[PDB]
RNA sequence: CACGACCUCAGCUCAGACGAGAAGACCCGCUGAAUUUAAGCAUAUUACUAAGCGGAGGAAAAGAAACCAACCGGGAUUCCCCCAGUAGCGGCGAGCGAAGAGGGAAAAGUCCAGCGCCGAAUCCCCGCCCCAGGGCGAGGGACCUGUGGCGUACG
RNA sequence: UGUCGGCCCCCGCCCCGCCGGGGUGCGGUUCCUCCCGGAGUCGGGUUGUUUGGGAAUGCAGCCCAAAGCGGGUGGUAAACU
RNA sequence: UUUCCUCACUUACCCGGUG
């Protein structure tokens, strides 16, 4: 345990990492949408949601 | 200029389209029976049906034997009823066009059917092109109206009647002629009509 | 199988005035099993002070006051072990009932009540048989709030 | 001394007819000039189907019920046949008028 | 509940309520409604006549909300208004008559099969019999119609 | 053949590598932290 | 199988229902599934109504259901043009809009535009912040008082239309009102071979 | 290929990724019987079931009308009650058998191709600079056989 | 056990607030002009299967093979409206 | 523009031979 400390401070930064210092959730958490690639919005819906966006109301009676 | 592609496309017995058609379909079947092509043969219907010209994107030109579908009976006895007894006028529940895209999704697992269309025909095969879309492409998964495809949930779409092509095959739709696939498949429907709902007060 | 069977609305309002009229009658009171041969009145309303009681010394100590402590006392005494292989089955010990109490305001009524073996505490508006009629047999002791007591005329009405 | 009857020709409840704009999806189908344009070159480039090309030449002998009774065994409907017999005759007299 | 029950004094009883010499066996008629034609034809042309055969046009599409008509007839129709109404208007006759709809109180046709009373009154129906307005007119009052 | 299908299903072994798949479940499968340190 | 006068029984108990059995033991714990995301959606949407957006009042179309009027889904384009408010607008201070539905009379539109109208009266807006507010943004003093309206957005008023006792005139006793109805279905029938006269 | 471009098609233990098997109660696509009933039996029934094959998810499938209706008209899908053992199918024998309306649970709608304006305004890879989020490179490509923006039957 | 009791160590959620990096205005227009769509597909014949769907309810094979005031449906085959 | 039959053309299709 303290060589990997080692290599995983040797591979901080790296764009390819070794596949054991890699996080191991599960085989479809892993291949599941990343978070910057789930909250790419698109140019269309960008403006649909920024003037049409439902808004804070209380109906009286 | 697709306008006068889908419009020339319909004149198949033209002399025009009746010699392209000719010449294409003995092209096609000398090549083998699962082959890669390098770009749609028809640009017009590719992108009517969901094809861009990203990376990722790739086509596959099927030949599957067409007619009706024999029995695999030993020495055609179907031991049991007259009813049975069928071996030859036997036709296929599914498309001939949802064979082609069952076979090339098949062969290519890591990549996921989009559609298929029509591109030869003969006496004894029929050609189509399959639209598979690698859902591990980062100009696939970085696009917002494409990543619905690299959803778990569309793992082999092709043979879950869930394309176009095979989608047909199931019978579903609304109205009085589809009163058999109420509920979604004609299974979900004939569970529900069997089910003897007893009430906790009955 | 059918485990559930329903009743007619009407039928369940009929059976539960038949056991709130067998609630005001000495004979079938005492006939039911209750000891209440010498509390003060047999309808025992009592002031709406009551349903801000909070302790148990002070739910206890009123019940001594009506002399409806005897009915309690009989529920220790009959606290014992259940015959048969309804031990095994979460059922192990038994005992008997106890008065029961029917408030309006749950302001601490139902918590200054818990504690007591037998002592059964039901809302004027929700009032369920199966505790007002043990076993099916009508004559179920009940200690009314005057709160409770007049909403009672209210709920059923009378014929008029 | 006249109600409105549930039966007959003057049938239903009277009500106050609110007539608008027709929905838009009921235009589809509609000949364009860009979509007739489009159409009658492409028809120049390909030609004609050999049904059609084998109906023209009765039409010409003055055998209408024989092109009819030919166009309809081809494409099949009724409806459909006439339509198809009218496009030819239309495209046979341009042709002579040529 | 089973303490009620039969079997629990067939208890000691050999063929069980059931006969020796015809013993109680598995389907003796066949199942069902079996031989409706050939050995249960008594039964069945004596206590079911009309049960084999054909009778009548096929409607292959039926909406039953298309032949939805129901009716009231002329004893029950002032139950569509209160007793109060039928008695403010008993004692002057002179004119003014409660009108009573019956299209808005759930039904569509008016027969005259009781008596009503003399006291005029003004019904709207959607339907109307010939004798049902005979017996309006009779007493006094009008049929309107209601599509 | 259901008992054919009971004696060789998943579970009737040692599920290795899946019983700690159920462990690291109820926490999130958190990795790369460590807890704090007396 | 049969012994003397009976009905002629047909349980259909001839496939293996057994296996497609549903039994309702949940029943009475789906009432509180159902119950307790009503309230964990109400406090999602705390200050809007927890029965969802204004749904309008539509008619039944058969004749059994002739009379009775009823929630339907969506307002009509038309019906929203009627009264100002935007096709997409709606959406965002919760009114149903749906685009198939059409309107075939004028009283239908007008019971939906003034349904449409006093909504919009009784329709508290929050700015979208507290530091500035807009033009379409309520007050600062109707803000407090503000709360979530639980039942259906305005129920629909099923008013029973009552008709005062007229004088029965001498024109309307006159009225033959079987042989108009018997003479309405002999016109109808006799109209095609009657045009080709 | 004398020297290049392209098209089409190959090779690698080429740089980086992906597919396989398991499980399978529920779910989706095919395939598919006979015991049994008809007091025999061949159509029917059993049954568009058991077994067989393929493919998933925490739900799946279905889904924003080439709908229902024939009315004063309803308005995606799914589920429950009802419609209803009804219309109807059937050696019209045994048997089989939905749907509109209506009352409820839940409700949310939308994107392309095409049409054609915008100097391909678009995308991936590589080498980097700043604090998951933004820029740079007279780097290498993809692409005019069409990327991106506006826009889809409610115009 | 009862007390939504008390305390401690992790972590999550919506809204509000200012600071920091990227977003670009939207509607009304009985006003003008332009554009407006998915072929071996629909449909027809035939065959097998399926359905309560019955001179076809769905699906599929082979053959024929479209139109653009067009096309589908309106539970009886067919022509006109 | 045509149907029947027959003879030809080779590129569809089919068979054989070869490193
Ligand atoms: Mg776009
Ligand atoms: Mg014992
Ligand atoms: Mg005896
Ligand atoms: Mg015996
Ligand atoms: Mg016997
Ligand atoms: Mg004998
Ligand atoms: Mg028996
Ligand atoms: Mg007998
Ligand atoms: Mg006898
Ligand atoms: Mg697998
Ligand atoms: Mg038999
Ligand atoms: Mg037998
Ligand atoms: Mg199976
Ligand atoms: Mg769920
Ligand atoms: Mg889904
Ligand atoms: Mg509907
Ligand atoms: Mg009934
Ligand atoms: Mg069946
Ligand atoms: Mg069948």
């Amino acid at each position: 345990q303290t060589q990997k400390e080692n290599l995983r401070k040797f591979y901080k930064g790296k764009k390819y990492k070794p596949l054991d210092l890699r996080p191991k959730k599960t085989r479809a958490i892993r291949r599941q949408l990343t978070k910057h690639e789930e909250n790419l919005m698109t140019k269309k819906m960008q403006r649909k949601s920024r003037l049409y966006s439902i808004r804070k109301f209380a109906v009286k009676a | 200029a697709y306008k006068y592609m889908q419009e020339l496309w319909r004149k198949k017995q033209s002399d025009v389209m009746r010699f392209l058609l000719r010449v294409r379909c003995w092209q096609y079947r000398q090549l083998s029976s699962l082959h890669r092509a390098p770009r749609p043969t028809r640009p017009d219907k590719a992108r009517r049906l969901g094809y861009k010209a990203k990376q990722g994107y790739v086509i596959y030109r099927i030949r599957v034997r067409r007619g009706g579908r024999k029995r695999p009976v030993p020495k055609g006895a179907t031991y049991g009823k007259p009813v049975h007894h069928g071996v030859n006028q036997i036709k296929f529940a599914r498309s001939l066009q949802s064979v082609a895209e069952e076979r090339a999704g098949r062969h290519c697992g890591g990549l996921r059917v989009l559609n298929s269309y029509w591109v030869g025909e003969d006496s004894t095969y029929k050609f189509f092109e399959v639209i598979l879309i690698d859902t591990f492409h980062k100009a696939i998964r970085r696009n917002p109206d494409t990543q619905w495809i690299t959803k778990a949930v569309h793992k082999h779409r092709e043979m879950r009647g869930l394309t176009s092509a095979g989608k047909k095959s199931r019978g579903l739709g609304k109205g009085h002629k589809f009163h058999l696939t109420i509920g979604g498949s004609r299974r979900a429907a004939w569970k529900r009509r069997n089910t003897l709902q007893l009430h906790r007060y009955r | 199988r059918r485990w559930h069977r329903r009743v007619n609305v009407n039928q369940k309002r009929y059976a539960m005035c038949s056991a709130l009229a067998a609630s005001a009658l000495p004979s079938l009171v005492m006939a039911k099993g209750h000891r209440i041969e010498e509390i003060p009145e047999v309808p025992l309303v009592v002031d709406d002070k009551v349903e801000g009681y909070k302790k148990t010394k002070e739910a206890v100590l009123l019940l001594k006051k009506l002399k409806a402590w005897n009915d309690i006392k009989k529920v220790y005494a009959s606290q014992r072990m259940r015959a048969g292989k309804g031990k095994m089955r979460n059922r192990r010990r038994i005992q008997r009932k106890g008065p029961c109490i029917i408030y309006n305001e749950d302001n601490g009524v139902t918590r200054a009540f818990r504690n007591i073996p037998g002592i059964t505490l039901q809302s004027v508006s929700r009032l369920d048989l199966l505790k007002l009629a043990p076993g099916g047999h009508i004559g179920r002791f009940c200690i009314w709030t005057e709160g409770a007591f007049r909403k009672l005329d209210d709920l059923y009405g009378t014929w008029r | 001394v006249r109600y409105p009857m549930a039966v007959g020709l003057n049938k239903g409840h009277k009500v106050t007819k609110n007539v608008s704009k027709p929905k838009h999806s009921r235009r589809r189908g509609r000949l364009t000039k860009h979509a007739k344009f489009a159409r009658d070159l492409i028809r120049e480039v390909c030609g004609f189907a050999p049904y059609e090309r084998r109906a023209m030449e009765l039409l010409k002998v003055s055998k209408d019920k024989r092109a009819l009774k030919f166009i309809k065994k081809r494409v099949g409907t009724h409806i459909r046949a006439k339509r198809k017999r009218e496009e030819l005759s239309n495209t046979l007299a341009a042709m002579r008028k040529a | 509940p089973t303490k009620k029950s039969k079997t629990r004094k067939l208890r000691g009883h050999v063929s069980h309520g059931h006969g020796r010499v015809g013993k109680h066996r598995k389907h003796p008629g066949g199942r069902g409604n079996a031989g409706g034609l050939h050995h249960h034809r008594i039964n069945f042309d004596k206590y079911h006549p009309g049960y084999f055969g054909k009778v009548g046009m096929r409607h292959y599409h039926l909406k039953r909300n298309t032949t939805f008509c129901p009716t009231i007839n002329l004893d029950k129709l002032w139950t569509l208004v209160s007793e109060q109404t039928r008695v403010n208007y008993s004692q002057k006759p002179d004119g003014p008559a409660p009108i009573i709809d019956v299209v808005r109180a759930g039904y569509f046709k008016v027969l005259g099969k009781g008596k009503l009373p003399k006291q005029p009154v003004i019904v709207k129906a959607k339907f109307f019999s010939r004798r049902a307005e005979e017996k309006i007119k009779g007493v006094g009052g009008a049929c309107v119609l209601t599509a | 053949s259901a008992k054919a299908k009971r004696r060789s299903t998943t579970g009737t072994g040692r599920m290795r590598h899946m019983k700690v798949v159920f462990r690291r479940f109820r926490n999130g499968f958190r990795e790369g932290t460590v807890p704090k340190p007396r | 199988a049969p012994s003397r006068n009976g009905m002629i029984l047909n349980p259909h108990f001839h496939k293996d229902w057994q296996k497609r059995v549903r039994t309702w033991f949940n029943q009475p714990a789906r009432k509180i599934r159902r119950r307790k995301a009503r309230q964990a959606k109400a406090r999602r949407i705390a200050p809007r109504p927890v029965s969802g957006p204004l749904r309008p009042v539509v008619r039944c179309p058969t004749i059994r259901y002739h009379t009775k009027v009823r929630a339907g889904r969506g307002f009509t384009l038309e019906e929203l043009k009627a009264a100002g408010i935007n096709k997409k607008v709606a959406r965002t201070i919760g009114i149903s809009v749906d685009s198939r539905r059409r309107n075939r009379s004028t009283e239908s539109l007008q019971a939906n535009v003034q349904r449409l109208k006093e909504y919009r009266t009784k329709l508290i807006i929050f700015p979208r912040k507290a530091a500035k507010p807009k033009k379409g943004d309520s007050t600062e003093e109707e803000l407090k008082m503000a709360t979530q309206l639980t039942g259906p957005v305005m129920p629909i008023k099923k008013v029973h239309k009552k008709e005062k006792a007229r004088v029965i005139s001498e024109d309307e006793k006159n009225f033959k009102a079987f042989a108009s109805l018997r003479m309405a279905r002999a016109n109808a029938r006799l109209f095609g071979i009657r045009a080709k006269r």
